[PDB]
């Protein structure tokens, strides 16, 4: 399983961000709305895959969560789809990014704020979040935004479409990387 | 579902479907929402689940 992909917990299905590790133990990054409640996540629609169980989550405010993998035979590659990642890296107006995620799939487009607002209601404010006129739609929150082999955020919402054209806002990676002390391989 | 908070200029983008009057599947009650909100209030929940 690699960035992109889909992940199912009790409630719905999100997209995976990146593989990350500390030491010996493997994790991976998703979206904190996704974390939320969510305690075990499966791999496939059937529950029958296990991956891991939630470790972390922060959000609002932010928008980031962990899962730490318990699932032993499953291939956790380092990559996003076929991507290679190496590094993470700070997002900056102007930079080429993409976007991946398990129902629109790849698409591309450019850093365009940083630092902006979003408010999903209900006292659901984040805070510190890259702009960019990338679309996604339901189902790719939480998966990767990177910039050639360079990580750079989590998918977290936005307005729009991929039909049409929308904004999505993405949480810096590098902020979720600082605060679990994991790195991405 | 309750689409009274809406509209909302974000909506999250985790996926728990929603089945809509005009039979398209919403991805989520954000989603669907505030589809409802621009059809002037004339889409309806027909039922929860993928369409």
């Amino acid at each position: 399983i690699s960035g992109g992909d889909a992940i199912y917990s009790s409630t719905g299905r999100c997209s995976l961000g990146f593989n990350v590790r500390s030491g010996s133990t493997y994790y991976f990054l998703t979206a904190g709305h996704c974390t939320d409640g969510a305690t075990t996540w499966w791999a496939n629609s059937a529950r029958t895959t296990v991956l891991g169980t939630t470790s972390g989550s922060s959000f609002p405010n932010n928008d980031y969560g962990i899962v730490r993998y318990t699932n032993t035979t499953i291939p956790k590659d380092g990559t996003v789809g076929g991507q290679d990642i190496t590094s993470a890296a700070n997002a900056t107006v102007g930079m080429a990014v993409t976007r991946r995620g398990s129902t629109t799939g790849t698409h591309s487009g450019s850093v365009t704020a940083l630092n902006a607002t979003v408010n999903y209601g209900g006292g659901d404010v984040v805070y510190g979040m890259i702009r960019t006129n990338v679309c996604a739609e339901p189902g790719d929150s939480g998966g990767p935004l990177y910039s050639g082999t360079r990580a750079i955020g989590l998918t977290s919402g936005g307005s729009g479409n991929c039909s049409s054209g929308g904004t999505t806002f993405f949480q810096p990676v590098t902020e979720a990387l600082s605060a679990y002390g994991v790195s991405v391989y | 579902v309750d689409c009274s908070e809406y509209p909302k200029p974000a909506c999250t983008y985790e996926y728990r479907p929603l089945c809509g009057s005009d039979n398209k599947t919403y991805g989520n009650k954000c989603n669907f929402c505030n589809a409802v909100v621009e059809s002037n209030g004339t889409l309806t929940l027909s039922h929860f689940g993928k369409c």
